[PDB]
RNA sequence: GCGAUGAUCACCCGGGUGGGUACAAAUGGCAGUCUGACAAGU
RNA sequence: GAGUCCCAUAACCUUUGUACCCCAGAGUGAGAAA
């Protein structure tokens, strides 16, 4: 939507700038202008993985 | 027809084990059904030898699923107790597994037996 | 990494019905056809969208060769929404599952396998899903199963066998469209372990040549997989010149 | 009198949001449960209740080319599950299968035929503690405005804009914070009147009829000689189409 | 040479008539291979004389399989007959399988069959078009009749079975838990309401199973006589004295009387939760007896409500059986379904549970022998630490 | 009379505090119920 | 004049009650007892 939640705005800016978060990390190269349509998602792990990776 | 399938003849029998002992001075044998299916998992193993006189056989059926469907080879050997002493440990071992190691002594040997499971399958 | 609480943003990938997911680390996502259960445990990214919750299935490289096609860059899929697909090779629902996830409901999956213990597997995971039709027969003979199969708009070939060249040609002879498409995972040690990989793979593009399928494309998979290449072909009945 | 006491008001619309949310998960169960034998059945009907009665006439698809289910579905529909009865990918399933499915459906029907017991009893109750307010607004809405507030005393002593705005506090106090445009509707969006109305008068009714309902609800409430009739509503439904008439009759665009 | 083609279709069997017959020398140009895609060419070269749809589902699969095996059904040997003319010289019939040709060899020894390229050729183009070609004679839909054969086709080989299935355990645990929360909350509210007729009464009863059936009997406190005293006596026991204090403190008490109609639904919504019960109650047996059939082994060892939860938590009793000792472990550790030397006997009936699964899943008629021994097992651990 | 069908691996005074996991309740908190005289026709 | 449409029928935090926990997780893999 237009109201462009600022909430959501700054997760796409936290993406764009995501090489400067963490020093040990230097990711590919890469642009991302913000899509025209996506979506934000919550993972769901699996029960086998509950003390790894939850 | 049998579950327990297929079954190692003699000749092939003693063949494998030679292999089984020489992995477990080189520690590059797993030992134990829960053994063998982490290394199925992880996609570290040459090939599963199991047991055909489990008692009984279907607590060591999970493992011809999951070998198959990685493209792992499987054979079944007649004795446990036998497979057992092969394996260097104390007791009988019902499944084991080769870990895969192209730096390993024992390569060829190795190869060669995994080459008559393949045509044996 | 990719705990279970973490945030991610979805977004299109290159390729017609497959998506990316962001965040601090970039997973290969499809949309799930059957929602709420996992095939072989791979993580899901649950989103609600006006209101209804899609939810979406992550591909594991690592477990699926046609994923780690995807991250080593192939240009050219003939899988996309609303194609026919047929799958040779289908072992379980671990890679059809997701192909059957890419057609989409208006597309179909023939998942081809041999062996039984997995078949009983493989129909298990087709009933969720409409839109795969399991074979459980040998691909060697496709007349078997011709009555199964109509025509179908690309050919996935995983089966791993040494004479693989001639199950390929002959269901592409029965089954896959002109100008259609051709996509096979080569392991060298299973075609010819003697002799090294590069040949096997210059070896088998040129069963392919003299078969009527034009070579578009070849891939290394590293370093996903060792030893392995993906051969994206079209089939050009017409001519290959 | 015990005929007059909002309390049962309260509860009964906080039962029915429950019941339908229950009634939606034992219908999804039984769709995919009794799916497994036949799963072709969910996307040609998609009504639980019917969906639970096509399980009680016919219990396997064997049954699909003999039995007759004209009375649940059409013409047209009520064919094509027998054509997916033949053809159909599910597997058998014994009679003690049979008789456990066949008990969940009866609990589908059992609890539509107790919901709409239930939304009769508040339409009775709601014409019976607050007459003028149920001809003004309806019961639904009516029974939602008494249960916001937690009892019909206090929703009177309320005036006419909160009752407009009931239902959207969220909306309404975040904007208040921020510097915002609030919202117009509320809970009274659902409201029959409101829905006839198009376009910016919706805003306009809503205004206006949520006005007349806080005179339609405080006559309930503070009358010590109420009479069962909502005459006040009625002629207070009068204004509010009169209203909605001449409001609708104008037209934007030059003729 | 070629005069008539043999199709098989899901729907059906198809037969054709070849009008013309596309170049031999040239078959690899580009030019008679664009005409197999055109459809206005290939109309030209066959025209279809014959379509005899099989009766059933039951027929297609049996067909299926006749054709699999390149077997002559009793259909195909009616739809030859019927248009083959009778012929020093033989009439060429096209076929795609050259295993089905030997057997159509012995039933007409008059046809002689073609399978080369040229008569592969054309059996693409009828592929290709399918309906199209069938100028509107009833072949059903292609695809449909197509996914419908395929999982007939596919499991009579496998021999799936619904004795091995699990499924219809993982819905009623889904359920019954679901029960368990609907009974609860509903009766919470018949309390509430008949609470307001008579609020000592749900301090009396706590037992609420108890107290909707009682409710039932007493819809108005003010019914109150010594024959009635003794009926609600007979409902549980006198032992707690509840029959005595509920006359007595119904002739005296505050509670507000409500209408017939309110009476009406305190009744009938108990009765609802009252049916909730009685079904919960035939469900969890449904549950005992299918775990009993399904997986013996693993209701044996730990008990027929936990194994469920266990094979839901999996997924699948398949799921189960292939993880590891260490994952099933975790799998019920959210629940603690297994549940220093406490946790010893918890990773020690973890190994059981998982030897229990593997038998349960991959035998087709599981008995429960090994499952008790298995258990004594465990016994003689749980009594050594 | 063992075992790969799996060995081994927070605080304070018997009592009390600290931390963690699943559910339920709260007339507990966030938390504060919009503006107010014109508008429509000739 | 004015965002129902980010479920105020709700989310989050706090308190209480109940039932369990204070070991590792793709857990490890040949010791234990004397």
């Amino acid at each position: 939507d237009d109201n462009m939640r600022r909430e959501v705005q700054r997760d796409l800016l936290l993406i764009k700038h995501r090489a400067a978060l963490d020093p040990k990390r230097h990711y590919k190269k890469q642009r991302w202008e913000v899509p025209e349509r996506f979506a934000i998602g919550t993972i769901i792990e699996d029960k086998s993985e509950f003390y790894s990776s939850r | 027809n049998p579950k327990a399938f297929p079954l190692a003849d003699a000749a092939l029998t003693q063949q494998i084990l030679d292999v089984v002992q020489q992995a477990a001075n080189l520690r590059q044998l797993k030992k134990g059904a829960n053994e063998a299916t982490k290394t199925l998992n992880r996609g570290i193993s040459e090939f599963i030898i199991m047991a055909a006189d489990c008692e009984p056989i279907e607590i060591l059926l999970h493992l011809p699923l999951l070998c198959e469907d990685k493209n792992v080879p499987y054979v079944f050997v007649p004795s446990r107790v036998a497979l057992g002493r092969a394996c260097g440990v104390s007791r009988p071992v019902i499944a084991a597994s080769i870990t895969t190691n192209d730096a390993s002594a024992i390569k060829t040997q190795i190869y060669a037996v995994k080459d008559k499971i393949e045509t044996l399958l | 990494g990719a705990r279970g609480g973490a945030k991610v943003v979805i977004e299109p990938h290159r390729h017609a019905g497959v998506y990316i997911a962001r965040g601090k680390e970039d997973l290969l996502v499809t949309k799930n056809m059957a929602p709420g259960e996992s095939v072989y445990g791979e993580k899901r990214i649950s989103v609600e969208e006006p209101p209804t919750k899609v939810e979406y299935r992550v591909w594991n490289p690592f477990r699926s060769k046609l994923a780690a096609g995807i991250m080593g860059g192939l240009d050219e899929l003939f899988i996309a929404p609303g194609k026919k697909v047929l799958y040779l090779g289908a072992a379980s629902g671990t890679s059809v599952s997701h192909v059957s996830d890419v057609v989409g409901p208006e597309g179909v999956v023939y998942a081809v396998e041999f062996s039984h213990r997995p078949g009983r597997e493989l129909i298990s995971m087709a009933k969720k899903r409409p839109n795969i039709i399991p074979i459980i027969e040998d691909a060697r003979h496709p007349q078997k199963y011709r009555m199964l199969i109509g025509m179908v708009d690309c050919v996935f070939a995983d089966v791993a066998q040494p004479d693989q060249a001639r199950i390929i040609a002959l269901n592409s002879h029965m089954f896959l469209k002109d100008q259609g498409g051709v996509v096979i995972s080569i392991k060298a040690n299973c075609i010819d372990s003697t002799v090294d990989a590069e040949t096997v793979f210059a070896r088998e593009v040129q069963k392919l040549r003299e078969e009527r399928i034009k070579p578009l494309e070849q891939l290394t998979l590293e370093p996903y997989e060792r030893d392995h290449c993906i051969v994206v072909g079209r089939y050009m009945r017409s001519g290959l010149k | 009198s015990a005929d007059k006491v909002d309390v049962m008001i309260i509860q009964a619309i906080a039962l029915l949001d429950d019941l339908d949310k229950e009634l939606n998960t034992y219908a999804m169960r039984c769709k995919e449960w009794y799916g497994w034998h036949f799963p072709e059945l969910a996307k040609i009907v998609t009504d639980s209740v019917a969906y639970a009665r096509i399980i009680l006439t016919m219990g396997i698809r064997s049954k699909a080319s003999e039995t007759d289910l004209s009375e649940i579905l059409p013409e047209e529909i009520e064919e094509r599950v027998k054509t997916a009865a033949e053809v159909s990918m599910g597997t058998e399933i014994t009679q003690t299968d049979l008789d456990n499915i066949n008990a969940l459906a009866e609990q589908i029907v059992e609890f539509a035929a107790y919901r709409e017991q239930l939304s009769n009893y508040l339409s009775a109750r709601m014409k019976a503690i607050a007459p003028n307010l149920t001809q003004l607004v309806g019961e639904l809405v009516g029974a939602r405005l008494i249960a916001h507030s937690g009892s019909l005393i206090s929703l009177a002593k309320s005036p006419a804009s909160t009752i407009q705005i009931l239902g959207a506090e969220k909306a309404l106090f975040r904007a208040l914070k921020t510097k915002h445009d609030t919202p117009k509707y509320g809970l009274l969006y659902h409201a029959s009147l409101v829905g006839q109305a198009t376009g910016k008068n919706k805003g306009k009714i809503a205004r206006v009829l949520a006005a007349k309902a806080a005179v339609s609800l405080r006559y309930d409430a503070l009358a010590e000689d109420r009479d069962d009739s909502g005459d006040i509503g009625l002629e207070s439904r009068a204004k509010v189409e009169n209203r909605l008439s001449q409001l609708e009759g104008r037209d934007l665009r030059t003729t | 040479p070629i005069e008539y083609l043999l199709f098989e279709e899901p729907t059906g069997y198809a037969v054709f008539k070849v009008k013309l017959q596309q170049d031999d020398i040239g078959s690899r140009l580009k030019e008679v291979q664009e005409q197999i895609n055109d459809f206005g060419a290939f109309t030209k070269l066959i025209e279809l004389v014959s379509f005899a749809p099989f009766k059933g589902a039951a027929e297609a699969l049996e067909n299926a399989n006749d054709i699999s095996e390149g077997l002559v059904s009793e259909s195909l040997k009616a739809i030859l007959d019927l248009n083959l003319p009778k012929a020093k010289k033989n009439i060429t019939l096209a076929i795609s399988d050259k295993n089905l040709g030997p057997s159509i060899k012995e039933e007409f020894p008059y046809v002689d069959c073609i399978s080369n390229e040229l008569a592969q050729d054309l059996i693409r183009g009828v592929r290709l078009h399918g309906e199209k070609l069938f100028k509107g004679l009833q072949s059903g839909d292609l695809e449909r009749a197509q996914l419908g054969l395929g999982h007939a086709y596919s499991r009579a080989k496998v021999k799936f079975s619904v004795q091995k299935n699990d499924n219809h355990i993982i819905q009623a645990i889904a359920l019954l838990d679901q029960l368990d929360k609907d009974i609860n909350t509903f009766a919470m509210r018949v309390k509430e309401w008949y609470g307001w007729h008579f609020p000592e009464l749900a301090k009396l009863v706590p037992d609420n199973y108890t107290f909707a059936k009682l409710v039932l009997f007493i819809k108005d406190k003010a019914s109150l006589n010594d024959d009635s005293l003794h009926d609600l006596a007979a409902l549980l026991n006198e032992d707690s004295g509840i029959a005595q204090r509920v006359i007595d403190n119904a002739r005296i008490s505050m509670g507000q009387d409500i209408s017939e109609t309110d009476m009406e639904n305190v009744c009938v919504f108990a009765q609802r939760v009252a049916s909730l019960a009685d079904y919960r109650r035939q469900l969890y047996d449904y549950l005992c007896e299918k775990m009993h059939t399904v997986a013996p082994n693993l209701s044996e060892l730990i008990g027929e409500v936990i194994g469920a939860r266990l094979i839901s938590h999996a997924g699948s009793l398949t799921n189960l059986s292939k993880q590891a000792a260490s994952t099933v472990q975790i799998l019920g550790a959210e629940k603690a379904l297994f549940r220093k030397n406490k946790g010893r006997i918890s990773r020690y009936l973890a190994n059981k549970c998982s030897m229990a699964s593997r038998i349960d899943n991959y035998s087709e008629e599981p008995s429960n022998v090994f499952g008790s021994v298995l258990k004594k097992q465990v016994e003689q651990r749980l009594e050594f630490y």
